[PDB]
């Protein structure tokens, strides 16, 4: 039943977020509309799941670049920093499988849809930054266009103050930054966001900290690539 | 979370 | 070799996959060598964050049970989940054992690294205490108390209480009489003993490696004075 | 390295 959701609250608590993720996997695969509580446990599993990777590819990654002595390393760097990459597209896939196959078909409200579709660009673009080879430019563009599905999904059915719709704003503006590498695309659409997010300065309903929360990584963003 | 739920 | 793996589990340090690190340092040992500072320390470093995540883990769904006991229909979903991270830690104790029984102790060459292993002995066994559900946890109580006492013997008399593998010691046997034997008196005994001994020696990574040692001993010392 | 090494 929701016996796995108690056990992800569990692997949550547990800081077990492999199980976590791969009990969420399961609800998942159950084939229902995750509440917007299991959503978030879900999303929070796989948070730290593809995080994980991420910052552990990006740390060898660098060190690919600072070898041991010589360059000799190079050959054992990349035999894992590949060792790396390859989980973390299992797990990118995994993710990316869950949403096309019943995450985004069966999310039924708009702004879950966002979300997912979020998750879709976001993700996807896990992909493009170890995406090496030929990959990067159809699957950057795939992550874009999953980044972009989700904009018009905010942009629309979600008021500019969601901590969902921030949320990607900033994910997408990341995007076009790091991933894209087009600064005035990725400056413009994260000022635009905050920006158009600032007129609602809750004279009385918000969203409270959350959404001002990113706000900050928003600017914090902005003013670093102001930079 | 709120950005640990949006994956920031 | 060993070296083959010495870089690689270095790398796993860097990159938070203490998993692979451990996995690295066991082959390192099934190399058949005496650990040098840098790979035994890797070894620890590697198991301990394995173990340590399983323990911190365990304490945390095990706290999670302290919401529904032994037999309910709320809390028994904990305790098999619980009885699985049990397992795993065991598993990862074990493991650990095989390596430390097997060749970890009779390899070790020096005098000072076999205070050190046998305090992961004091360690491991502890953990396994801890987890070790039923009747059997006396014995394996028996493990820890037989190991960290052991290599108390090696640490005792023979290296200053500067040496922060011999405070170390102190700390880990220490929280084994109070933790696992909940015997306070004589756990607090054993921590002013190394403290006490520990003020009387001089050393100019001994200046605050081997000194947070002995605040921890003296924080515990004073937690278990109230 | 110096208090994870020894396990606190």
């Amino acid at each position: 039943k929701n016996e796995l959701v108690q056990k992800a609250k569990l692997a949550e608590q547990a800081e077990r977020y492999d199980d976590m993720a791969a009990c969420m996997k399961s609800v998942t695969e159950q084939g229902a509309e995750l509440s917007n509580e299991e959503r978030n446990l879900l999303s929070v599993a796989y948070k730290n799941v593809v995080g994980a990777r991420r910052s552990s590819w990006r740390v060898v990654s660098s060190i690919e670049q600072k070898t041991e002595g010589a360059e000799k390393k190079q050959q054992m760097a990349r035999e894992y920093r590949e060792k790396i990459e390859t989980e973390l597209r299992d797990i990118c896939n995994d993710v990316l499988s869950l949403l096309e196959k019943f995450l985004i078909p069966n999310a039924s409200q708009a702004e879950s849809k966002v979300f997912y579709l979020k998750m879709k660009g976001d993700y996807y673009r896990y992909l493009a930054e170890v995406a090496a080879g030929d990959d990067k430019k159809g699957i950057v563009d795939q992550s874009q266009q999953a980044y972009q599905e989700a904009f018009e999904i905010s942009k629309k059915e979600m008021q500019p103050t969601h901590p969902i719709r921030l949320g990607l704003a900033l994910n997408f503006s990341v995007f076009y930054y790091e991933i894209l590498n087009s600064p005035e695309k990725a400056c413009s659409l994260a000022k635009t966001a905050f920006d158009e997010a600032i007129a609602e300065l809750d004279t009385s309903e918000e969203s409270y900290k959350d959404s001002t929360l990113i706000m900050q990584l928003l600017r914090d963003n902005l003013t670093l690539w102001t930079s | 979370g709120x950005l640990d739920x949006l994956d920031l």
